[PDB]
RNA sequence: GGGGGACCCUGAGUACCGUCGGUUGGAUAUCCGGCGGGAAGCUGGGAGGCAUCGGCUCCCAACCCUAAAUACGUCCCGAG
RNA sequence: GGUUGCACCGUCCGUCUUGAAACACGGGGCAGGGAGUUCGCGGCCGUGGCGAGGUUAAGGGGGUUAAGCCCCGUAGCCGC
RNA sequence: CAGUUCGCUCCCGUGACCCCGGGCUAGGGGUGAAAGGCCAAUCGAGGCCGGAGAUAGCUGGUUCCCGCCGAAUCAUCCCGCAGGAUGGCCUCCCCGGAGGUAGGCGGUGGGGUAGAGCACUGAUUGGAGGUGCAGGGGGCGAAAGCCCCCGGCCUCCUGUCAAACUCCGAACCCACCGCCGCCGUAGAUGGGGGGAGUAGGGUGGCGGUGUAAGCCGUCCACCGAGAGGGGAACAACCCAG
RNA sequence: CACAGGUCCCAGCUAGCCCGAAAGGGUUUGUACUGGGGCCGACGCCUGCCCAGUGCCGGUAUGUGAAGCCCGGGUACAACCGGGUGAAGCACCGGUAAACGGCGGGGGUAACUAUAACCCUCUUAAGGUAGCGAAAUUCCUUGUCGGUUAAAUGCCGACCU
RNA sequence: AGGCGUCGAAGCCCGGCCUCCGGGUCGGGUGGAGCCGUCCAUGAGACACCGCCCACUCCCCGCUGUGUGGCUAACCCCCGAAAGGGGGGACAGCGGUAGGUGGGCAGUUUGGCUGGGGCGGCACGCCUCCGAAAAGGUAUCGGAGGCGCCCUAAGGUCGGCUCAGGCGGGUCAGGAAUCCGCCGUAGAGUGCAAGGGCAAAAGCCGGCCUGACUGGACCCGUAACAGAGGCGGGUCCAGCCCCGAAAGGGUGGCCUAGCGAACCCCUGUGCCUCCCCGGUGGGGGCCAGGGAUGACAGAAAAGCUACCCUGGGGAUAACAGAGUCGUCUCGGGCGAGAGCCCAUAUCGACCCCGAGGCUUGCUACCUCGCUGUCGGCUCUUCCCAUCCUGGCCCUGCAGCAGGGGCCAAGGGUGGGGGUGUUCACCCAUUAAAGGGGAACGUGAGCUGGGUUUAGACCGUCGUGAGACAGGUCGGAUGCUA
């Protein structure tokens, strides 16, 4: 038979490959060789809209004379100071050490080993809670409601990350889908398939209809992984 | 089907009528050492596909019956002409 | 140029064994390759169509080179 | 010999088919081209040589303008 | 005008809008608001060249004359049924040497068809006689039983049958022996070798089947593969080869 | 067909899903208000029962279960035979239906005549709830009744077999 | 059958201990000379002693694997030009090997006969009777049935006896228990279907036995004539035997069914053989028996196509043509009966004989290198078995009208509602609002509503792709005579 949507994007055609050329670039935390033993200080200079981020950015302007791109947090002001380091002090927009945050605080931009660049809870009006602190490892509950255990080195930011509660308000329009999928070029608009052609999904057919129960075996191959997969129940709870 | 436990009859070797028992022949697995065994291995590696038949529930019902005769002077057995079908087979001594 | 010696040297992840894939007429006895093991080394070692033991026969691998007899005709003489 | 008249007779050509004038298929006219070839093995017959023997193959020499012609060639194959 | 056009009519016309230049995604792959749609007039797997002169039991074609003999479509086997092999029927050459039998007469044997018949097996109208017969039902009687019928079973008379009936039984066919006839030493019966073709048959008489047409066998007469003379033409009918 | 909206599933990052022979790569200058994978398809009222069947998920005490390894036999060495260990997978147990799909039948039913409506019981998991009905679904069929016409295999409303 | 004991024993005290707390073992202590059995009971004898043991258990040493925890030094990941730093970590990754899952991706199969094909069935391997045509042979999806077993006896032989049914007579005892006499050609029986054969038997009852065997010949049948792998049967030679007094009989079942190649494998039995010789393990070969192919002269094997493609077939279906007329339409013979009586004014049972080719069906003769379908519109023409119009006969014909019938085809036979409809139903008129043929007249005349492609929805069936002589919306009509 055909391929599959999901099988053609891993071949990175220009229907499925992200214009990563419209962005403001990446976001990362200065090198931690800066960050360890030394605390800096740093002005915000802009906010700014990332076409494709879910949040706002914001550019600051460090004491050494480094100029970086990082995730605002909600409340951020335009010419405000920031901290980096060990002995910064506790407030919104500062990165501290994942040891030194007292805990009930919420965090953002969690950095996954020390020194990567942060890779946890950076989409718009999420934050991380900080449970506990221990000599080894420190836990912090995630978004999606999981406990993971952090590194006490990793760097992370104090507050919320800003633009939170867009679903509240409904697309409303294809067109506004149109345009929200196509700043991104994320496939849109998306075929179903029951309705594809038996050469082209397992699904397929005349008789709009699956012909076999839509939960698959994690063993699958790839080409079959389709609907429910390695699903442990469906339906309404 | 009733049959006897011993019949006497003629012996190839003492050439002479001699009192036999009946026995029934054990089926036992193929040889891995015969000739065919080890084709049939060596054609079985590798890659394609399945060499031989592969007959499936393919029985007669009922198969004929394979029946050595060993004389108990010499010790030795020997078959007496073709054999029979029937279902159940018993021998009785009579 | 010949005789004697009791001293020294003669190719290692190689020969070879097990398994898997390819290939072969190579059939438990063709050759190549992968994986896992792997010697003797001159008081030595190898082959003789399943394996091992003894006799006999024939040889010295794991380094290298080699004209003439051959294959072809872009092309050239000659012929049908 | 060309055309034509009279009397009688006669429903084209190839092809499948039990059956073709066929309302079954191929058929405007003319010229030119057009379809049991070669090798290997085997069974037979027509003829000729030799005969318990038959026959060479690759190849060699002589001669030749020349690949023609002359002689050798017993390996091999069949038969006894 | 055009291997998709023209006219009237019709729909959208600030948006998921229309168009242009520079780029990327390439064939079991791309792309797809999903029609198996589109990917250079080609798409249920593009085009070009090569394998390649692919293969087919299926369709078509196969070129000069005369002379001699001259078939077959029926038995067994095959994933066999539009195809093949072994046989049967045709033709050509050679060995063998004294017989052979398509027709007929007589004889010695075999047969169970047409016809006929009930002696068996199974069917079949009525009547007469004999049998209490697990028949069965009524009269009769406290009860045990008898008397009536009807039915069952046998014999006879009467009136009818049989592809899976036969106490009988032809015409006729077959085997063998003697003879007439014919063929054969100008070499038969027979034996060996080479080459085939034929495995859709049709009409006509008979048999089973079917409302019938028809289907399926059998007989080898005619067309197939056959001129001439007739049935008005006519395959098959008549004369005739 | 798509669509905004609904709902379900996988994934805490060296993840989930996917291309490939490999190297490496797409989602990714991304990080659960996210990326990927199905079904329905604005909006209003709602979405009942069933886990036996197939599928998916978790456990797997127990049975079976390949090679390898170990033991005994056999072979002057092997080939070979018997047993022990034995992963995954199946057997086995449980969850799961906005997973695939199913939601009959009688015993009956009585009281008035039909009706049988409430109602009780067994074959296998359960026996179709709210709604809608001769329908783009109805065979008999041009079903029956009413309206529309002088006349109705049409259309609209209703009945439920 | 004796053993222990200053080579220190009986009889009490508690200590630790295992344990069926049965009951036994043992360190210490006053202790200072005795304790069991041969005797008997127990199926099996010593807690007399000397030895190998089996059943559970732990400990010391050595090796071996499994699971868990920890470490860094291989390896992996991140930052950084590098240096180096951080995180994971003997996992992962990678290479080799072993099993499972696996339409994600491929190559394939999914048979044949067939009064077209499909569903059905097996006429796809065998046996009996008829078909079958008095030698032999002979076919159909012809007719009526059976086989895919069973039997150590239901096989061989020898002796003896005679069956089914009926009649008469007998205690329980009757229709049927068990007997006695007579008649009794088989009307019984055979292991089983049918056919044939079997009566001092081939049947019934008894005695012995295994010839249901080994090494081989020739011949008939499957398969006539007329070829055959395999299979079955018949006539014999030899061996060793069974029964019988002997003759004589026995190579399975009284004869005809009850079954099967190559390759491979198992078993028996003797021999040959394995690359220069010899031995051992193992292999190969000849002969005999066995494991099966039922599609039965022997591939291992599921479907859709309506997106379909190719080569053919009128050897083969749907429309039309042709033959036939079962059916359809329309006539006739007889006359039981109904009609107040009266068979024939009218109807006419039960039976029987026909006409047409206007309904449907059957056959498969022409047409699949193409003859465009139903319905409607336009237009032309023909038959009478005549609806009206012309003329008549009978009448259960008073008139007006009706019922039946005859001659007659010049003319007419119209308009509308639903439905694609032909047809049928209905409405208002009319003298009537007849039935049919012409390639179901007429698409190089029209229309395209129905039917029959490609898109799509619903119901039902199927796991699925899909299907539906079930609905439903859309869907092209070439021409210079
Ligand atoms: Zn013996």
């Amino acid at each position: 038979g055909k391929s599959l949507i999901q099988q053609r994007r891993g071949k990175g055609s220009p229907t499925f490959k992200s214009p990563s050329h419209r962005f403001r670039g990446a976001v990362k935390y200065i090198p931690l060789n800066y960050t360890q033993e030394k605390t800096l200080r740093g002005v915000v200079e802009e906010i700014m809209h990332d076409p494709g981020r879910t949040a706002p950015v914001a550019r600051v302007k460090f004491e050494n004379g480094i100029e970086k791109l990082i995730i605002a947090p909600e409340g951020l002001l335009v010419g405000q100071e920031i901290y980096i380091g060990p002995d910064a002090p506790i407030a919104v927009g500062n990165t501290l050490p994942l040891a030194k945050i007292p805990e009930g605080t919420y965090v953002y931009n969690i950095e996954g080993i020390p020194g990567d660049g942060g890779k946890y809870v950076r989409a718009g009006g999420t934050y991380a809670l900080v449970v506990s602190r221990e000599p080894d490892k420190v836990i912090v509950q995630l978004p999606s409601g999981e406990l993971k255990a952090f590194n006490p080195m990793c760097r992370a930011t104090i507050g919320v990350v800003a633009g939170g509660g867009r679903l509240e308000k409904p697309l409303v329009k294809a067109g506004k889908a149109y345009y929200k999928y196509k700043a991104r070029n994320k496939f849109w608009p998306t075929p179903r398939g029951v309705k594809m052609n038996a050469v082209n999904h397992p699904f397929g057919g005349k008789e709009h209809h699956p012909g076999k129960p839509t939960t698959t075996s994690r063993r699958a191959p790839p080409g079959r992984k389709v609907g429910h997969i390695a699903a442990r129940r469906t339906g309404r709870r | 089907m009733k049959y006897p436990k011993q019949i006497r009859t003629y012996c190839p070797f003492c050439k002479k009528h001699t009192i036999h028992k009946v026995e029934r022949v054990k089926k036992r697995p193929r040889s891995e050492l015969s000739a065919g065994q080890r084709r049939f291995r060596r054609i079985l590696k590798g890659y394609g596909g399945f060499p031989r038949p592969k007959p499936e529930g393919r029985e007669k019902p009922v198969k004929k019956l394979d029946l050595r005769f060993r004389c108990t002077e010499c010790g030795k057995a020997h078959t007496r002409g073709r054999g029979f079908r029937v279902k159940k087979f018993e021998l009785v001594e009579g």
